[PDB]
RNA sequence: CGGAGAGGUA
């Protein structure tokens, strides 16, 4: 539960509980650039491979 | 590389050949405008007609130099407003849609000053512009010399372009809103306020409706004097009693003097109003037709407002047997699938049988829906209810031909059903549901393929059609009629085209409007 | 004023020389040289010329005969 | 054209109406890039009949091998479908499959649309064309003067607001020590402290900044003094966001009826009370850049001294040469007083005649000041000064 | 606070029947308020004089044809709707119409009194043919308000008049057609002001401008004592 | 507040907005009903069961229940935030059915059919049937009419040609392309093309002469020789391909 | 013939809600009077509203101030809803001066003898800084209708002072009106109906005075039709 | 106001 949620509850008419919560919706950009810029112990996508 | 151009040599006419004394704005509807009028923003009128304002101010002694005129127009005082009224009173302007597919895509109107920030377009003319008030944006061009104004008024004024230049028949026609108002007026009931009483003409008909002492819907016996064009061009007044409705008589007194009453003595669909305008045009002329169109637009709009025709969730009825029909279709397709797994039918044959079953089920659903809507409203007269045109909103909404169709509403209350998948083939399982109930995830995804294909097709065909009309204008730009007669006895044969096994176009239309090449005879 | 050109079209069937003669009439009422034959409503020369042509007061015959005659009286 | 495998990875109802439809997609809500670069969508694994909560990010190729049941056909008891025959998709085509013949099911019912498309309520009641258009216009909504929750939302409003960067999210939980329209100071809890002391956590608020489209974005402090907050909650509401929920537009009273034909095709009639409430009113922040450059005739200067101009324009200009912050300005006035060293002073005899009559002056430096565009107005809210090293600072800098 | 009052009211008349009155300028929204208020005043409840009851000396049925008449009784009932009668004295007065001979029995054949005035020179009321070639009519013309249907009266009437005393609908108000339209009007910079145009067609029993001004007097009487 | 065209629904196939209206009308009703409860300053528990019932409405719905929130302060904060309607979450393919919307309307003491008979405030009379009224969520798009309007009469011109263009202090005239030229050609629009291509667009001598003429108090034209064709002529000559004029 | 409607008991549902009744009104006149009065009330009533706000701390609408949970934007938005009536002066300048933490409300404004604040518990802002001071010079004046703060700026070519912030002034004391015509039974004749007007107003105008002013405006408008000049 | 690229609009 969230304190900001307590200040205004939005009524949901959904009938199936969300089995998988919505992931971070900008995960594509952050994941791509972290694969790019982080250190590598082996040849893989990033500056190390180049 | 800039000798060559796309499309065409650039700076001659495209791209782009821009022009002064022109503007552009979003368009709003003005339903108070006469057919020859448009609503133009006051600021746009000010900074479009600036040389006219300068000339008039210097002529009237209100300014002594061009600099004084500049100061006067930038101050935007009340003095320059009268000057602008003077210069706009008779001076017309052309409204223009950016994708121009025909000459009616540009038309001249009389600019009517409006406060606001957008241009007002006549509701009847948007069909000619192929412009829908959904964010579409129009341009204005101002004729300057006398020749331009005269020529725009004679040819490009919307009153002079009431007939399509492609196939005949009029292009300005009540589309949806005035159509709904008129259809609401001319409906009849079996029992309502002010039924079975006798009235003299539409005067106390208007009196009785508008005071609330008599309902719009009433089988009322009214003494009306209708004028007919007979003899050699004379008006004959036939005064007689006919059974009609109060709203129909109220519409009749709107109808210009000189038309038969049978045109308004019926429930009016879009075709009915088109036929009334056609009759007025070939019977009276131009000005009576313009006045009739303006007045019918006003009355239809006003009584659409007074009707309170509203789309809701209980004004759109799902058939009671729709679930039964769906269940029967499921049973039949289950039997077909069982036979297919039994090896009794082939995959293609099974596919065709499933498509046929689902098409039949969809047709049955549509028929049940339309039967439910046609006579949903039944009213007792003395203890017995009688069938009548339903007071249900969507039934008028479609039957009037306002906006929608049998197939268009067939997917709101019925089911949109079968459609195409990628490669264009029809999906085995149709859209079993509609917009009035929950669309399954797969069902909406499948409908998305059709929507995407339609939108991409519209874009591609827009590009291709622009290029094709470009080519066609290129090839035929030099073709102009230059002689009245050539005395050629050769010509072409016209027959009513019978392709396949049935006639698809009658002989009358193709022969209509032509000039005979030889004196035809009788068959025998 | 007048907004419909149907009467002028009936008078001048070609309705292209109609534009020419209407422009001529309107220009030399706008530019000095004559005065309109139909009374004014603070209207522009355009609709005044239209209302004249509808009444059959000005056409190519009237225009060019007036031009001829005014040439003879102006020349001598 | 959309593809049968285009499902659940990129939104089929989110794509521009222009001549690039079907090429520019938007990623589905739950889709993510694989390790090699393919798009994979989560699916709940179905062991025998039970649809477990565990998820597998099936790739496009892996998806085709298995049969995928729909999020519809709700689950009773632990994980069994209510319907013995459930709607599934084996290669992209809808079909009926046994509950014991499925291999995967949709994790949720929103993972077939984008974030923009998932926000539309009652999406199962609109045409795909029309809903696609509406999702396209949602992205074009301009942030209203005061954000206000939609009465009828989807529930993705909170996720969109939080996951976007416009939301001031509490990095570390604690008790709000100091609330201000510009700053939020949180007294961090003792169990979230780094070793030693780090004290407060400060959140400076983005206030009235041109985002990218000449539109105002500002973050609205939604908390008060002493309110206990935890990590991950909304300390301040971003633009088009109220109480941590997306606030794209505003709820309005509506009647569906053709009022006198002033609303004729899709035209809309607005009450005067809409303007009374000052709602559907927007703040638009235009950025105008004046660059003082070094020319071969001399370096340009930013100053209030502008050759041959009226003092009325300079009245709002400081001695530094930049208009005050807060002055109301209209088109044609001077914002930044740039001057450029004139190469030479040559006067045409016509220019001499004009300056003799009008009393014009002669200067060895030409006006090049940034004037307000003719057609815009407003208030100066932010002045940014960029001066590289080796250039002397002035009063405004 | 300052207020706006109309300048140079305009009027255009067609005979004494069809009047178009234009008022300008009107404050925003005021034009249609005045138009609709005076419209309802003229329509639903407007003082006037009209025929109330008629006599039947032949067949008391209302669906047969009168002897010596070529048309049904219904159409002479409809004809007597539009007759222009103006009463200057006692409210309820008797009019006798006695005419023999084939042809149009018109408004001229009615008796002329000092209590009843006919400002309607000629109008066909009945047509006589050679069956009896005579008509005898006695009618009550009364002062009344608005429009009162005979079907409305019979429902609310428990006592029945003697046989032959046919009840006829009453067009009491002097105005039979009224319509209002409001359009944009421009004064100074403002162009949200409204032109107000009223069109009205009366039975000729009063000048239409007089009808408007006396309806306005009625409403001003209704609103007057509110003002201190 | 807002009047929408009912005619856009039976064609453009978006009746969800209609549902958005009805579910709106209920929600704001729930907002209004508690709002009156706020005005009477009623005891906290009353608001408590009202909100609990409002959230509990629906079948097989996951929202959980109170009291898990604080008894007084959090309940008051929730009520104050709920006075302007009550937010409703509607999953796109798992949203509220018709029955749920009707129930929420009923709890709002409003027409369950979703239509209340309005009175036309313009003239003050009700219509023959009730109209659909409710609260719908409207978005103000970044297609403002202020940013879209423009026009001009005289201003900037290019340094390569006399076509009007330049900046946004006075943007050039609108691009009357060849498509609209054909549109005029289909009419007997012959002079209008000549003004709109030669004197109003290119011929600088024509532009000046016509501006002076209109200022002088007449509408007359000079024929002119557009500079666009002169540019084309010069650059044809630039490649060693001759262009000349057959002088009349 | 005619019997004039007479004002009868004016009850107060609340300080903002009032029902005014006209009992002896003839049939056919109820809806006319109700519509006319409703239109006049929503159109032509005089009222007091804020135009210029002069906050010492900030310089323009878009600049925040220290120690407040509300931007100056919401300061102006809330001051728009300031329910205030003035009696003697057509234009007044209220002064708000408050320091210390707490919700700064309408009652905190220094009230003069000519100015009455009918809404004291109206929250203006929240001063969350223990030693900050909020100082507002609020110009409140009489007017009618709704004047966006974009017309007086053209009358003087931009406000000469910078600290003054212009607010679109809505001089509308009444925000909701309804009228119901009901079949009244009274010894007076036999055919009269009662008109009840329910009114939600900001409480800055007396309902009796509001009805009287509306009737006065209606009579002054009908004056032209009563006597046609031409 | 010299020309490319992107988005959105119709």
């Amino acid at each position: 539960y969230s304190y900001t949620e307590k200040k205004r509850i939005r009524k949901d008419f959904g009938k199936r509980p969300q089995v998988l919560d919505v992931p971070y919706l900008l995960s594509i950009q952050l994941d791509s650039f972290q694969k790019f810029i982080e250190q590598d112990p082996e040849g893989q996508y990033g500056l190390e491979a180049a | 590389d800039m000798i060559k151009g796309k499309q065409g040599r650039f700076r001659q006419n495209l791209l782009g050949k821009r022009v002064d004394y022109s503007g552009r704005s979003v368009i709003t509807v003005g339903p108070y405008l006469r057919l020859h009028q448009c609503g133009l923003p006051k600021k746009m009128a000010l900074e479009l007609f600036k040389p006219f304002i300068y000339g008039k101010l210097e002529l009237r002694g209100l300014a002594t130099t061009i600099k004084a005129a500049k100061k006067m127009v930038e101050r935007e005082e009340a003095v320059v407003w009268d000057i602008l009224d003077e210069v706009i009173r008779e001076h017309p302007v052309l409204l223009n849609r950016a994708p121009t597919l025909h000459r009616l895509g540009i038309q001249a109107f009389e600019p009517v000053l409006i406060e606001g920030k957008a241009i007002q377009l006549h509701p009847l003319v948007c069909a000619a512009y192929n412009a829908d008030f959904d964010g579409d944006q129009m341009a204005v061009h101002v004729p300057l010399t006398l020749e331009a104004q005269l020529e725009a008024r004679a040819l490009m004024m919307s009153t002079n372009n009431i007939l399509s230049p492609a196939n005949g028949e009029p292009i300005i026609v009540p589309s949806q809103d005035v159509v709904l108002g008129l259809y609401y007026m001319t409906r009849d009931c079996v029992n309502a306020k002010g039924e079975g009483m006798v009235l003299t003409g539409p005067k106390e008909a208007e009196r009785l409706y508008r005071s609330g002492l008599a309902s719009l819907h009433a089988r009322v016996k009214v003494r009306i004097t209708e004028y007919e064009k007979d003899a050699n061009g004379e008006l004959v007044a036939k005064t007689s009693l006919k059974d009609t409705t109060v709203g129909r008589a109220i519409l009749w007194m709107i109808v210009p003097k000189g038309l038969p009453y049978s045109i308004v003595n019926q429930a009016l669909g879009k075709k009915a109003i088109s036929k009334m305008l056609n009759t007025c045009y070939r019977i009276l002329g131009l000005k009576p037709t313009v006045i009739f169109a303006d007045q019918i637009m006003y009355t239809g709009f006003a009584y659409a407002a007074r009707s309170g025709a509203s789309v809701g969730i209980d004004d759109m009825v799902i058939p009671e047997k729709k679930h039964e029909i769906i269940s029967e279709a499921e049973a039949e397709v289950a039997e077909i699938q069982e036979q297919f797994q039994s090896g009794l039918v082939t995959a293609g044959e099974r596919y065709n049988k499933v498509i046929d079953i689902w098409a039949a089920a969809n047709d049955r659903v549509s028929k049940a829906m339309m039967d439910n809507l046609q006579t949903e409203t039944v009213i007792n007269r003395d203890g017995q209810e009688e069938k009548q045109v339903s007071f249900n909103s969507i039934y008028m909404m479609a039957d009037s031909g306002a906006r929608g169709s049998a197939a268009q509403i067939r997917q709101l209350a019925g089911m949109r059903g079968l459609m195409a998948k990628p490669d264009g083939s029809i999906i085995e399982t149709p859209i079993t549901a509609n917009f009035r109930e929950g669309l399954n995830v797969l069902q909406y995804f499948i409908s998305t393929h059709g929507a995407r294909k339609g939108l991409a097709d519209t874009a591609l065909k827009t590009a291709n059609s622009g290029y094709l009309t470009r080519r066609l204008v290129d090839v035929a730009q030099d073709l102009v009629v230059t002689e009245d007669d050539c005395g050629t006895h050769e010509g072409i044969m016209m027959t009513p085209v019978i392709e396949g096994g049935d006639v698809k176009e009658p002989l009358r239309d193709r022969v209509l409007g032509r000039v005979t090449a030889e004196d035809v005879l009788k068959p025998g | 004023a007048r907004v419909t050109v149907q009467d002028a079209v009936e008078k001048i069937g070609n309705r292209f020389d109609l534009v020419l003669v209407a422009a001529r009439r309107a220009r030399q009422m706008q530019v000095g040289g004559k005065d309109p034959l139909v009374p004014e409503e603070n209207d522009k020369t355009t609709v005044i010329a239209l209302r004249e042509i509808e009444e059959g007061l000005i056409n190519n015959q009237i225009l060019d005969v007036r031009e001829r005659q005014e040439q003879q009286e102006q020349e001598a | 054209d959309v593809h049968p495998t285009h499902y659940g990875r990129v939104c089929p109802i989110e794509t521009p109406e222009g001549p690039n439809i079907g090429l520019i997609n938007s990623l589905s809500v739950y889709a993510q890039t694989n390790e090699y670069g393919f798009l994979e969508t989560p699916y709940r694994k179905v062991t025998d009949g039970v649809v477990t909560d565990e998820i597998h990010y099936l790739s496009a190729i892996e998806e085709g091998n298995y049969v995928i049941a729909q999020a519809n056909s709700n689950l009773d008891e632990e994980g069994h479908f209510v319907e013995d025959l459930v709607t599934c998709r084996s290669k992209g085509e809808s079909s009926l499959f046994s509950r014991d013949q499925v291999d995967y099911m949709d994790v949720s019912t929103q993972q077939v649309v984008s974030v923009g498309a998932s926000l539309i309520p009652f999406l199962e009641h609109d045409d795909a064309n029309r809903a696609l258009m509406g999702a396209n216009m949602q992205r074009q909504a301009v942030p209203t003067l005061r954000a206000d929750k939609p009465l009828v939302g989807t529930g993705m409003e909170r996720a969109v607001a939080v996951d976007s960067g416009v939301t001031a999210v509490a990095k570390r939980g604690g008790v709000v020590q100091y609330v201000d329209a510009s700053r939020i100071v949180i007294k961090v809890n003792e169990d979230e402290m780094y070793p030693g002391e780090a004290g407060i956590d400060i959140y400076n608020l983005t206030k009235y900044t041109r985002s990218n489209q000449n539109t105002c974005i500002n973050q609205m402090p939604c908390v008060s003094l002493g309110e206990p907050v935890e990590r991950g909650d909304v300390l301040a509401d971003g633009p088009s966001t109220d109480l941590g929920e997306l606030a794209l537009g505003q709820n309005m009273r509506v009647a569906f009826m053709p009022w006198n034909g002033y609303n004729f095709e899709d035209s809309i009639l607005v009450s005067e009370r809409v303007v009374q409430e000052d709602r559907f009113t927007t703040i638009h922040i235009q950025e105008l850049a004046c660059v003082s450059r070094d020319t071969k005739l001399g370096p340009e200067e930013i100053t209030a001294d502008i050759p041959n101009v009226g003092e009325a324009a300079l009245s709002k200009l400081d001695e530094s040469g930049i208009v005050y912050i807060g002055a109301e300005v209209t088109g044609g006035d001077i914002l930044v007083g740039k001057v450029t060293p004139k190469g030479e002073t040559q006067l045409t005899p016509e220019e001499k005649l004009l300056r003799a009559i009008f009393g014009e002056k002669a200067s060895d430096v030409k006006d090049s000041s940034l004037r307000v565009p003719n057609g815009v107005s407003g208030t100066v809210i932010d002045v940014q000064v960029f001066t590289r090293d080796g250039v002397e600072k002035d009063k405004r800098a | 606070t300052e207020f706006l009052k109309p300048r140079l009211v305009d009027i255009e008349q067609v005979s004494s029947t069809h009047a178009k009155v234009t008022l300008e300028p009107l404050e925003r929204g005021f034009g249609h308020t005045l138009g609709n208020a005076l419209r309802r005043i003229l329509l639903s409840s407007m003082p006037g004089c009209a025929v109330t009851e008629v006599e039947i000396d032949g067949v008391l049925h209302e669906y047969s044809t009168k002897e010596g008449v070529q048309e049904d009784i219904l159409e002479i009932l409809l004809n007597l709707k539009g007759l222009a009668v103006r009463v200057q004295g006692k409210d309820e007065v008797i009019l006798t119409l006695n005419k023999s001979g084939i042809g149009p029995v018109t408004a001229a054949d009615i008796t002329h009194d000092g209590d009843v005035e006919i400002v309607k020179p000629q109008h066909v009321i009945c047509h006589l043919t050679d069956e009896n070639a005579s008509i005898s009519m006695r009618i009550k013309v009364q002062r009344g308000r608005g429009y009162v249907p005979a079907s409305t009266r019979i429902h609310s009437e428990e006592d029945e008049r003697p046989i032959g005393r046919l009840l006829v609908d009453a067009c009491y108000s002097p105005v039979e057609r009224i319509a209002y339209n409001v359009e944009a009007a421009r004064v100074e910079q403002r162009t949200d002001l409204d032109k107000l145009v009223i069109e009205m067609e009366t039975n000729g029993t009063i000048d239409p401008e007089e009808a408007i001004r006396r309806a306005a007097t009625i409403l001003a009487e209704q609103l007057e004592a509110f003002v201190d | 507040d807002i009047v929408l065209n009912p005619l856009g629904v039976p064609s453009r196939m978006n009746i969800g907005q209609i549902l958005e209206t009805h579910l709106g009308m209920a929600a704001k009703g729930i907002g209004d009903k508690i709002n009156a409860m706020l005005k009477q300053q009623q005891e906290v528990a009353k608001l408590r069961e009202f909100i609990q019932r409002a959230y509990d409405l629906g079948a097989d719905v996951r929202q959980k229940v109170d009291l898990s929130t604080f008894s007084d302060e959090e309940v008051m904060r929730l009520a104050e935030n709920l006075r302007k309607g009550m937010p409703i979450a509607t999953p796109v393919f798992d949203g509220a059915k018709e029955a749920e919307i009707k129930e929420l309307l009923k709890l709002g003491d409003l027409p369950t059919s979703g239509q209340i008979r309005l009175y036309d405030g313009r003239t003050g009379e009700q219509f023959e049937r009730p109209v659909t009224v409710g609260y719908m969520y409207m978005l103000k798009l970044n297609h403002l009419v202020d940013d879209k309007m423009h026009a001009r009469s005289t201003g900037s011109y290019s340094l390569v040609t006399q076509q009007p263009l330049g900046g946004k202090a006075q943007f050039g005239g609108q691009r009357f392309g060849e498509m609209e030229v054909w549109a005029l050609e289909a009419y007997g629009a012959a002079y209008t093309l000549q003004e709109m291509l030669t004197v109003k667009s290119d011929d600088v001598n024509g532009r000046t002469k016509m501006y002076k003429n209109i200022v002088d108090g007449n509408h007359q034209m000079e024929p002119g020789m557009p500079e666009s064709f002169n540019v084309l002529l010069k650059e044809i000559r630039s490649l060693g391909i001759n262009i000349e004029l057959e002088d009349e």
